[PDB]
């Protein structure tokens, strides 16, 4: 449980501290404070549904590249926390969701 | 659309049956799974059992594997039979969608693919304290 | 002045050697040796076990 992240709205770039293994099937999600949650992508390339084109997220050609989400123009659902559910094969069946990455800011 | 209802007791005695449900509407019979989710205790999101289309138990070591929950599809409800609680499980259930996909890298008939599942929508969730 | 070479750790995902025969041409090949050796062996229902 480190706090981390960004802060005020300048936006960057986050990726989960989860190495890349095998073959990896991450599916980041926008965490969403006492209701249902959303995620964000499946597959790392099919669109949910209605979801803007900021949100794309790495390939998976020529295996070593790490799993990396573009975000900007946020709002409190993206000041909400992202998770890094990683899917891999050598693993096993992974049952941990991943790191949370919380949103700590102050004006 | 998948609409969802939380509708538990909320209050229950230590080392009694439990009986939680949710609802969900205007869904198909095998389309897809059965999840639940609990951010509870105000932690990271921790996995509950998931049950399969034909009352299959698979479920997450890291409680006890103590849970045995919904299967019934009377009319739409998913009913939670927790046995023997204790104060450390006090929570609030999400009922969630749960679904199953396939990744192949290699030969299919060597048997080299794993499965992978993906959460959509997510319930709204009760209350649910132990006295 | 002795290295010894030892296999390490399958770095990336683990996969099992295999070979791949082209069905088709494979299937005429041997019928057309069979029937080859049919004459050879009286005319005789060829069998590969
Ligand atoms: C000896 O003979 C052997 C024969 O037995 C032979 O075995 C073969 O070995 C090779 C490897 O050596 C195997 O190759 C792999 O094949 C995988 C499967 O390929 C097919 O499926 C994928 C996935 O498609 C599903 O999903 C998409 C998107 O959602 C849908 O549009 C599809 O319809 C499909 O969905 C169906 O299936 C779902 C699951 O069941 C269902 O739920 C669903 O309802 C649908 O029914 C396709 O993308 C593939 O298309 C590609 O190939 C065709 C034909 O050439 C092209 O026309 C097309 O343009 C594509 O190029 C194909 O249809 C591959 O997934 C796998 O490749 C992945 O990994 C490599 C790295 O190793 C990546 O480079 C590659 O890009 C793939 O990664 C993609 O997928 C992962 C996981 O999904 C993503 O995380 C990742 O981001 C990436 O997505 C991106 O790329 C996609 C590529 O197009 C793109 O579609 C995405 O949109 C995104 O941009 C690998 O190549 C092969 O399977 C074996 N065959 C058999 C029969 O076992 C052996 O090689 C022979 N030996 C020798 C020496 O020759
Ligand atoms: C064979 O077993 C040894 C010992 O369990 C493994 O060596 C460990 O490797 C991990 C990372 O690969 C290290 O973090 C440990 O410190 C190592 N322990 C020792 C005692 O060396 C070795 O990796 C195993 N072989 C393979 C191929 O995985
Ligand atoms: C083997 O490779 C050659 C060329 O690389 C290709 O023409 C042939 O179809 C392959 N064999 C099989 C069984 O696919
Ligand atoms: C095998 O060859 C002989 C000579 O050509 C022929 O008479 C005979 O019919 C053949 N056998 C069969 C089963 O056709």
């Amino acid at each position: 449980v480190r706090p981390l992240s960004v802060a005020l709205g300048e936006t960057a770039r986050i990726s989960c501290g989860r190495q890349a293994l095998g073959s990896r099937a991450v599916q980041w999600y926008q965490h969403r404070p006492g209701q249902a949650p959303i995620l964000l992508i499946y597959n790392n390339q099919d669109r949910p549904s209605g979801i803007p084109e900021r949100f794309s997220g790495t390939p998976d050609i020529n295996f070593g590249t790490r799993a990396t989400l573009t975000i900007s123009g946020v709002e409190a659902g993206d000041e909400a926390d992202y998770y890094c559910h990683m899917w891999d094969s050598r693993s096993g069946f992974s049952w941990s969701f991943g790191g949370a990455t919380r949103l700590t800011v102050l004006g | 659309q998948v609409q969802l209802q939380e509708s538990g007791p909320g209050l229950v005695k230590p080392s009694e049956t439990l009986s939680v449900t949710c609802s969900v509407s205007g869904d198909s019979m095998n389309n897809y799974y059965w999840t639940w989710i609990r951010q509870s205790p105000g932690k990271g999101l921790e996995w509950i059992g998931y049950i399969s289309d034909r009352e299959s138990a698979t479920y997450n070591p890291s409680l006890n594997s103590r849970v045995v929950i919904s299967r019934d599809t009377s009319k739409n409800q998913l009913s939670l039979k927790l046995n023997s609680v204790t104060p450390a499980d006090t929570a609030v259930y999400y009922c969630a969608t749960a679904r199953r996909g396939q990744r192949i890298y290699g030969v299919v008939s060597f048997g080299e693919f794993f499965y992978y599942y993906s959460m959509d929508v997510w319930g709204k969730g009760t209350t649910v304290t132990v006295s | 002045g002795q290295v010894f070479y030892k296999t390490g750790d399958i770095i990336g995902d683990i996969r099992k050697a295999y070979c791949n025969i082209s069905g088709a041409q494979w299937h005429k090949v041997l019928g057309r040796v069979a029937n080859k050796l049919k004459e050879h062996f009286n005319n005789k229902t060829i069998v590969f076990k």
